[PDB]
């Protein structure tokens, strides 16, 4: 439906340009290796993995990171700017020490995505997109995760964990609270793609390196 | 509200070429200027021209 | 017996990617005992034409979901070089619903990816080759990073790749949550710093593409095959399936059924084999089927009644007027709402249009708008023929084919369920007087 994100900035007390940033040293060393990736003359490649990096030392971005990266790269701040607010996976907000991500898309919705949407919601006690007044979980709807076959799947700080049940998501919410690292993977004894029971297909033993190669090579 | 004391304030003539125009002119005693036509000169577009490799043309936004 | 008729059974033999389920280490060590990297430098030192020709005569076609005959789209960018660096751009991006064999192949055997690269690129003359992964595959490309990582101390890649002194480097460039940029100009602006936004055509990538250089946008699963391929021959990969369909794919089969999965299997096979062999059969029976969307969002849905024959290739899907894409099964029985989920699917090209071009940014919105008024029921059955003409309008209309893939999915549909929707107007109607 409705987005509910502004695409207007306007300065704030907590997000202005005079808002401490800075990267790290370490930091500055890895933007040297990101740049090093790309032909001399064109330097602005670099602004997508730049900007991820910001967030991934920041938890998100504000104004003064884009600005940052904008002077660091020798880019219109506009462009930043543009990047920032046309890919999803910039937070131009705060969020949770966990960014639970829930796919709503209809192959996951088939298999029951709802039940773990609101399990997650009951668990919580936040909607679809507050933030626990602990500040450590935030919950989103988010389209296509690419996981399809296992489902219902969720995503939280970049790691995927799929073939859930309410109670897998309840347990895997206490533990994260709990200050453990959730086996990420699916919960229902099949670690993969493969048929939930049988491996209807690749039983045989997989050939050497000479299996069937042509002759005249 | 505004006045006006000269009758051919609002004329105005239509020709097809300049010399029909002069000859109107000029059969009516009038002193008449004239202007040559403007014509906007052809331009060289290229849409690839947008991301070139090594010229100034290439574009920073879409 | 020349010319087989029936397919949908082949053997572990002749599968490509033998650790597709991950059950052996996909470290260098699992790929080379697996024949992964064997007798490159011999193929690399064979010259351009030869793995050009090998392609065409494999009549592969892409499998990013065009199928577009993958020798002649390599071939074209077989030029002289002019001073400008050449470059093979390899697409991650898995936005389609319903798909995932990308995933497994870039996570569970990589150095097959690379080998692909490797190879791709001396085909085409590329300097070095730029994989664009999605984001949220996090852990995908730092497999991949490792695995390159490994090619590139074990000399398979860098400085004199192989012993066939040539010079190749793989870059790993990762997305932030975009569908659009699965699209090959819209991955090129993409890489090259800006938003995701498709550039018309021409120009071509081959002729002006990533920094302005010639440049081959080609899918994984396209790039992960052309190695063995080579070490296999053209031949091989081209007995399989129909004239003009050759090869085996991956099929991605998820929804109602109960055992969902991903499968390698040879093209021609049909659907109703597919789904009963692999996948477990339909949840509740045959007999309970309703509809089944062949080849992820983009392609129209067809009814059980076309299930119980149709063949799983380009050809026999495209005359059962649905295409084939990304060969993505998604299954739905008769206890879906159908409304329902084609509205689903409509919302998610709603949130995933890029906003460039009049046609999909306004006429997606009121797609949704219309189909979010159809779940209910408040519409008229003349909006039926309204939200037709409203697709009609925007496909062939657009900068790119996401148009099409929004206008697609509610034209199947219309074509296959209009008295459901009439019903559900007339009940609404009769309900809220
Ligand atoms: N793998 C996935 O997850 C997804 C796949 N898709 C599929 O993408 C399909 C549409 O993709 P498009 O690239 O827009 O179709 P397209 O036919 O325009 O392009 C297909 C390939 O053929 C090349 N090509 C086509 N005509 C050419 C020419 N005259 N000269 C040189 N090269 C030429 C193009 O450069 C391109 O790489 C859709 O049918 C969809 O199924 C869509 C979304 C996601
Ligand atoms: C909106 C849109 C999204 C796409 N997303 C992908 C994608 O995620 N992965 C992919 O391989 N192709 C995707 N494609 C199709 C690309 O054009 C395709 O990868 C490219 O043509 C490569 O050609 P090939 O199929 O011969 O490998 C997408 C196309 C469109 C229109
Ligand atoms: S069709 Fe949609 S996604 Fe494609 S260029 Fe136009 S607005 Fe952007
Ligand atoms: S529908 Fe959930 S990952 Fe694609």
């Amino acid at each position: 439906g409705a987005g509910g994100a502004l695409f207007v900035h306007r300065d704030t007390p907590e997000n202005n340009p005079d808002t401490p940033f800075d990267f790290t040293p370490e930091n500055y060393k890895r933007i040297e290796a990101i740049v090093k990736n790309y032909p001399e003359g064109h330097k602005a490649a670099a602004v997508l993995p730049v900007l991820d990096l910001a967030q991934r030392q920041n938890g998100w971005l504000p104004i003064s990171a884009m600005n940052k990266v904008a002077e660091i790269l020798q880019v219109p701040p506009m462009r930043v700017y543009e990047v920032a607010t046309f890919y999803t996976m910039y937070n131009r907000k705060p969020v949770g020490k966990y960014h639970i991500q829930v796919c709503t898309t209809t192959p996951c919705m088939l298999r029951n995505s709802d039940s773990i949407l609101e399990a997650i919601q009951k668990k919580l006690g936040i909607k679809v997109g507050e933030t626990t007044p602990d500040k450590l979980f935030t919950l989103i709807e988010v389209e296509c995760l690419g996981a399809c076959v296992n489902a219902p799947m969720v995503q939280i700080n970049d790691n995927y964990y799929e073939d859930l049940t309410p109670k897998d998501i309840e347990e895997i919410i206490d533990e994260l609270k709990a200050g453990k690292i959730p086996k990420p993977g699916p919960r229902s004894g099949r670690f993969s793609c493969e048929p939930a029971g049988g491996l209807t297909s690749l039983t045989e033993p997989p050939k050497g390196p000479g299996f069937g190669v042509q002759a005249g090579l | 509200w505004s006045s006006t004391a000269d009758p051919l304030s609002n004329l105005v003539l239509t020709f097809s070429t300049k010399e029909d125009a002069v000859a109107f002119a000029e059969k009516n005693g009038w002193s008449f200027d004239v202007e040559e036509r403007k014509v906007p000169k052809p331009k060289s577009k290229s849409y690839g021209a947008n991301f070139s490799w090594n010229k100034r043309t290439r574009v920073s936004t879409k | 017996a020349p010319k087989k008729t029936s397919f949908g059974s082949l053997k572990d033999e002749d599968r490509i990617f033998t650790n597709l389920y991950g059950r052996h280490d996909w470290r260098l060590k699992g790929a080379q005992s697996r024949g992964d990297w064997y007798k490159t430098k011999e193929i690399l030192l064979k010259g351009p034409d030869w793995i050009l020709g090998e392609v065409k005569t494999s009549g592969l076609r892409g499998r990013g979901g065009a199928g577009f005959p993958t020798g002649l789209k390599w071939s074209f960018m077989n030029k002289p070089s002019d001073g400008r660096p050449k470059y093979l751009v390899v697409n991650a991006d898995e936005g389609e619903p319903g798909t995932c064999k990308d995933r497994e192949i870039i996570r569970h055997d990589p150095h097959k990816l690379v080998e692909g690269c490797l190879v791709g690129g001396r085909a085409m003359g590329a300097r070095a080759a730029y994989i664009y992964i999605r984001g949220e595959f996090y852990n995908e490309a730092s497999n991949l990073q490792v695995a390159i990582r490994e090619a590139y101390e074990a000399g398979l890649i860098g400085k004199n790749a192989c012993g066939s002194g040539y010079d190749f480097d793989v870059f790993v460039v990762r997305g932030a949550g975009a569908y659009i940029c699965g699209e090959e100009t819209a991955l090129i602006e993409s890489i090259e710093g800006k938003q995701g936004k498709p550039r018309l055509k021409p120009p071509f990538p081959a002729d002006v593409g990533v920094f302005g250089c010639p440049t081959t946008v080609a899918n994984v699963e396209t790039v992960a095959v052309s190695p063995t391929i080579c070490r296999r021959g053209g031949a091989w990969f081209a007995s399989f399936g129909r004239e003009r369909n050759s090869g085996t794919k991956l099929f991605n089969i998820s929804g109602h059924v109960n055992h969902p999965c991903t499968v390698e299997e040879e093209m021609s096979v049909p659907l109703k084999e597919l789904i009963e062999k692999h996948a477990g059969g339909v949840i509740g029976g045959w007999d309970n089927l309703l509809a089944v969307i062949p080849g992820g969002s983009s392609t129209p849905l067809i009814p059980k009644s076309v299930c119980e024959t149709v063949l799983m290739d380009f050809d026999a899907l495209v005359q059962a007027q649905t295409g084939l894409g990304t060969a993505a099964v998604i299954v739905m029985d008769r206890s879906t709402d159908i409304v329902k989920a084609i509205a689903r699917l409509i919302e998610f090209y709603k949130h995933e249009s890029c906003g460039q071009c009049t046609p999909c940014r306004e006429g997606v919105d009121w797609m949704n708008k219309v189909m979010a008024r159809f779940v209910k029921g408040d519409a008229r059955p003349a909006e039926i023929d309204s939200l037709w003409e409203i697709s009609k309008q925007i496909e062939g209309h657009t900068i790119c084919a996401l148009g099409d893939g929004a206008a697609w999915p509610v034209q199947g549909l219309i074509r296959h369920f209009r008295p459901e929707l009439e019903e559900r107007m007339q009940q609404f109607a009769l309900q809220h007087q």
